[PDB]
């Protein structure tokens, strides 16, 4: 029942601040330490700060010294990292991590910080329609920040689905296509729903794909 | 300050094969590397520590040895549960420091993708904007050419690609490739054609519609 | 319990994690 949750996560303009924190639970935080590590899209694990919850003691990767600040409260078994004067450098999903010395042996699931001062969007969704295997799927336009999350039939249709990262676009802008092949035989009478969430911004799409 | 550099930045290998990650550090580190498994979309989780100890959980087939400043990570035979991206780390002393990954993914023999290509949607063109896509499903290896021509003229500085992660079951890929145009731009036109080029195709295979049938 | 833990006595933890 180890466990390591982040959260305080989101989207946040340069130049400001955001403090995360990770609750742990099945062991107490004074007996280890507890380190943050970030993954920047598409790029490697880079540390950020460590701390000794025991002696209070911390340790901080050059880039971040003096505007981050690790913490933690053994009272309420939580870590906790201060970020400020943010820049785009520092989007990233943001990882807590225990271990002793500086060594990792159990990390949470992470927190997605984007520094950006672009305000959010939902999508717009277009179908993708198909024309004995058949292609159909549905486009995932012009949303911001990350994530979506795209589902067929409201999950009931796994096989064969294909929803491909998404890339940014010139205008700042995400996008993304998600396709299913599928037998051509069912295109007149099987239903087919794309489900898309964007919870950024609030949006819910289910979009029915036609031929 | 430790810099460790690990070698190579991605290798493609039978399951069944032996695999060999190497990480060399610029100075002395002692025992105190540890190698980590990341699978895409989650955490990362610790396989060894202290150079050549398993983690627990960890099965036989994967050790770890220290040379002096080399220190190599070794799988006996590559199974699928193995594709993963793989980083060492030094844990001697802060700056705290991981080499660059090394992303093992498994080989497969060559297919041919599939092409589709899908014109806009009427609804986006009320919206002002259209996007023409080509699809590539279920293809190896990752490499593949994708060329579009409008009107039979290459077009060059207008589309993107994405390719999703190698698949658990057929271990292929597939590629979107997307042409987006302004509405005005797009209705210039009459032909939109994507022409794929791939190691599974005796001849490139083109893809076309004309944008009034 | 600190950040300073030796080489040595970071492989005893994680070996007494593994045995138990
Ligand atoms: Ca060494
Ligand atoms: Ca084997
Ligand atoms: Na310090
Ligand atoms: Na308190
Ligand atoms: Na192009
Ligand atoms: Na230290």
């Amino acid at each position: 029942e180890v466990q390591l949750v982040e959260s305080g996560g989101g989207l946040v303009q340069p130049g400001g601040s955001l403090r995360l924190s990770c609750a742990a639970s099945g062991f107490n935080i004074s007996s280890s330490s507890i380190h943050w590590v970030r993954q920047a899209p598409g790029k490697g694990l880079e540390w950020v700060a460590s701390i000794s919850p025991y002696y209070s003691s911390t340790s901080y990767a050059d880039s971040v010294k003096g505007r981050f600040t690790i913490s933690a409260d053994t009272s309420k078994n939580t870590a906790y990292l201060q970020m400020n004067s943010l820049r785009a450098e520092d989007t990233a999903v943001y990882y807590c991590a225990r271990g002793p010395g500086y060594a990792m042996d159990y990390w949470g699931q992470g927190t997605l910080v984007t520094v950006s001062s672009a305000s959010t969007k939902g999508p717009s969704v277009f179908p993708l329609a198909p024309s004995g295997t058949a292609a159909l799927g549905c486009l995932v336009k012009d949303y911001f920040p990350e994530p979506v999350t795209v589902s067929w039939n409201s999950g009931a249709l796994t096989s064969g689905v294909h929803t491909f990262p998404a890339v940014l676009q010139s205008s700042g802008l995400y996008s993304l296509s998600s396709v299913v092949t599928v037998p051509s035989s069912s295109l007149g009478t099987q239903t087919y729903i794309c489900n898309v969430n964007h919870k950024p911004s609030n949006t819910k799409v289910d979009k029915k794909v036609e031929p | 300050d430790i810099q460790m550099t690990q070698s190579p930045s991605s290798l493609s290998a039978s399951v069944g094969d032996r695999v060999t990650i190497t990480c060399r550090a610029s100075q002395s580190v002692s025992s105190a590397v540890a190698w980590y498994q990341q699978k895409p979309g989650k955490a990362p989780k610790l396989l060894i520590y202290s150079a050549s100890s398993l983690y627990s959980g960890v099965p036989s087939r994967f050790s770890g040895s220290r040379s002096g400043t080399d220190f190599t990570l070794t799988i006996s035979s590559l199974q699928p549960e193995d594709f993963a991206t793989y980083y060492c780390q030094q844990y001697y002393y802060a700056p705290i420091t991981f080499g660059q990954g090394t992303k093992v993914e498994i080989k497969r023999t060559v297919a041919a993708p599939s092409v589709f290509i899908f014109p806009p949607s009427d609804s986006q063109l009320k919206s002002g904007t259209a996007s023409v896509v080509c699809l590539l499903n279920n293809f190896y290896p990752r490499e593949a050419k994708v060329q579009w021509k409008v009107d039979n003229a290459l077009q060059s500085g207008n589309s993107q690609e994405s390719v999703t992660e190698q698949d658990s079951k057929d271990s292929t890929y597939s590629l979107s490739s997307t042409l987006t145009l302004s509405k005005a731009d797009y209705e210039k036109h009459k032909v939109y054609a994507c022409e794929v080029t791939h190691q599974g195709l005796s001849s490139p295979v083109t893809k076309s519609f004309n944008r009034g049938e | 319990r600190g950040l300073d833990l030796s080489e040595e006595e970071v492989k005893k933890i994680l070996d007494e994690i593994v045995k138990d």
